[PDB]
């Protein structure tokens, strides 16, 4: 019954920013780490930016360093991302994602939203 | 970083058949590659991890293999419910999607 | 987290370590790891 | 030989405040955690809050958020809960609980007291 | 929270009997949940911990299995001095209790 | 030749305070933990303190907790242990420790003191 | 915190004797539990670590085993200066001595 | 696929300060470590300075400590040296390098550039 | 730190011969040997890692082993596009090159 | 090849300081672990001082324990003992020594000074 | 601390013979124990580390040997630049070297 949603999607002019948002319940969010999966339509996907279970450490890929900003809030069960100098390839749509147990992959995916630029 | 590669990246079969999916990167792995489903609108979900072992609730028609730079994804008797864009992953950099492969209705 | 264990460990080691490795590890693997189980 | 009695128990009026004490004996309280675990009776059992064994660390129910002020006093063996606007629904037995060695489990209850309102 | 669910909510059983209880909840585990006793009018006391440990002083009558979602308490030959109502309990977050089963007379 | 001596012991009244010494030699002092451990006549031990070898951590027992400070000397190769309010039931043989090398107990006792009130 | 149990209280032996002195724990340890011996007016010092290892300078008559919850300290062929109190420690937790076992001439 | 391209080089008086700098493309740089690398014209290479993948730590060849300084910034993808108190024994061609995956070795070297005193 | 030697220093052979480099190192190491490739004037790129291991894209005709103080590299079926100055490295500790051998036409 | 030297020696009045240098080259100095081994003429070596590669750690014998000052210099490669309240047994031999790479033992000895008092 | 002994303190043998030399200490080591050299006035050079390995430039004749509280150097073919005493040492807790044999021409 793990189920995730996403939120604060809509198109935004370059140079803006958008903080995204993923509600989660049906699993110990607090027990696993979190992913953000971005699919450009038409395309393949690319993986964006991983945070711990614990929210200590963070990763991001090349093509968004510095801009992406991913962190958790255990409390509320929810995570998000913080895009600043959003620009015009990123228009995407962005996917929620969980890690798996045993080995590092991601295993159910979020509906996600749909972002412009 | 590691780079994916997928073949063929369309294929075409009708129902009951059996079709191969593969996936061919750089840096050999041998452990850590995945595969995929994605369907049109639909977010994907988990089909094969460590790239020989199925997830819960996944039929036992799909089959994975492969070690070194070369791996296959095998679908033995095509059902109309499995018509979809199947994806490939790796673990040991970095994760970095393949291109996608098709599956359409012969 | 609220369930992290909250007892006191009084049981830990109590000597002096002079014998560790002093010397410089300049060849330990600089890469980046994030492939490293983020579960708990 | 865990020893564990609470005191403080009685009536008040709603709205009003109480203090609740549980004096502990029988084994090396300075350095153990301590819990509160109320029961109101004919129904299941509901956790309230924790403190950690130095006292740094403290956590609530979302029920009892920002009303209820869990302390500890290591000299005199006495977990406290100070307890701020009681109303109806807060009425139920009260017992001071203990936490495991292995796992923060919660072993030996002491008899507890019965608040009312 | 975590949401904790008991069933059956009452059974009845006699003497030398052999009786399960099942504690079911989401938020998947598969490590930590505890079982528990409750006289009337007496304070609680651990039985079983990490769902597969006994604490010093429970008789080996008392055991317990399960893993994911699916947990279970096992008494084998039950005695007098153990009808009482066995709570649920876990810890892999805020921590949260069942509703209580009671085992009666038959 | 681990050799440790202890001074400071006699009689005060109930109330008082009293200060202990524990000198050692024929071991690196420095980099060692110590610890304190009192039997009354007639009886089996039960331990008090001890201080890390740095003198950064220091535990106590439930029945002493606040009321003893246990404290190190490293130039000088003398262990400590000040005791406040001393009260009746404290009375027993005083005896310094010194923590073994592999696995944390105690290995070498001093001839201790003995403490009335 | 831990509590510790010893038995027989008090024994009788000759020299030459072969006796074994219980130690009964609860909260199973099996690792760190010691062995002790105090001449009275004297200081005690330490006899077995890790409840099988003995000291430096210990002779080889001393002997000790136990897992769990139950241990043994094993002397073989008495001597007339191995007549003292044997006390027993733990580890696990805050350290907790035993009461106290004598060992006396017939 | 991996670019890397040094510049800032040129000629310099001894005693001055010169400082370079390597742009990357093509791989994750903020996840991998840097290297300088330095040849003198038809003799054998010798390593100068190493930093890690976050740029927490950082070490010298004996010869090159104390005057050099080995700078990353994540956020160009952009590897620095600064070089102080330039003598003329450092006159060669200075590469950069990447960090393996799996052994520390070098992989994939720059074309390099050309500094004289 | 450890210090390197080569042998031979510079050596000849034709197209098509088959020629070994011997690495000889202080403070054996017997793992983290690398082997290396300078074109005149291009940067150089690895050839063999862990002294056994080829670097994905070099051909299968280099070969790299030993273990030690010794190690060895050779080539079999030397083609035009090889006639360089081949290093040598190692990481127990501080990275210290070779003196370089060079192979030239005959 | 690694050469060691040390220097400072002489004869001092008892009570009094004295500092000693231990200049290094031929190996990386900044990225090793130092001691100071003393041998009485005619007798045993015993062990005096370490300090770690960076400087941060530092011990020292019981014997010598708060009377000796052990620093660093690595821009300089240069190690040194400061000695203060110096006494009729400390005249002996001091020598300069280099931890081996694998083991934390001692592999090259300096020629090492004489200080008498 | 751990405390050092070494037996004979004093040895006599000729140009061509074997010469063993035995080290024993308290609290058992087995690993870390070293072997030593030191020519009259000149500074000690290492010999022997873990009680087994040879450093770099020390010829085959040395040879180590030894586990728990007992150690023993083997020398075989006795050179004359090798009359020289011989030291020992080890690293658990604090080094502590011992008094040192003499080994003199007979």
């Amino acid at each position: 019954q793990v189920q995730l949603v996403e939120s604060g999607g809509g198109v935004v002019q370059p140079g803006g920013s958008l903080r995204l948002s993923c509600a989660a319940s049906g699993f110990t969010f607090s027990g696993y780490g979190m992913h953000w999966v971005r699919q450009v339509p038409g395309k393949g996907l690319e993986w964006v930016a991983i945070i711990w279970f614990d929210g200590s450490q963070k990763y991001y890929a090349d093509s968004v360093q510095g801009r992406f900003t991913i962190s958790r809030d255990n409390s509320k069960k929810t995570l998000f991302l913080r895009m600043n100098s959003l620009r015009a390839e990123d228009t995407a749509v962005y996917y929620c994602a969980k890690v798996h147990d045993d080995e590092p992959t991601q295993d159910y995916w979020g509906q996600g939203t749909l972002v412009t630029v | 970083d590691i780079q994916m590669t997928q073949s063929p990246s369309t294929l075409s079969a009708s129902v009951g058949d059996r079709v191969t999916i593969t996936c061919r990167a750089s840096q050999g792995i041998s452990t850590s590659l995945a595969w995929y489903q994605q369907k049109p609108g639909k977010a994907p979900k988990l089909l094969i991890y460590k790239a020989s072992s199925l997830e819960s609730g996944v039929p036992s028609r799909f089959s994975g293999s492969g070690s070194g730079t070369e791996f296959t994804l095998t679908i033995t008797s095509l059902q109309p419910e499995d018509f979809a864009t199947y994806y490939c992953q790796q673990y040991k950099r970095y994760w970095t999607f393949g291109q996608g492969t098709k599956v359409e209705i012969k | 987290n609220p369930n992290a264990n909250p007892n006191a460990n009084p049981n830990a080691n109590p000597n002096a370590n002079p014998n560790a490795n002093p010397n410089a590890n300049p060849n330990a693997n600089p890469n980046a790891n994030p492939n490293a189980n983020p579960n708990a």
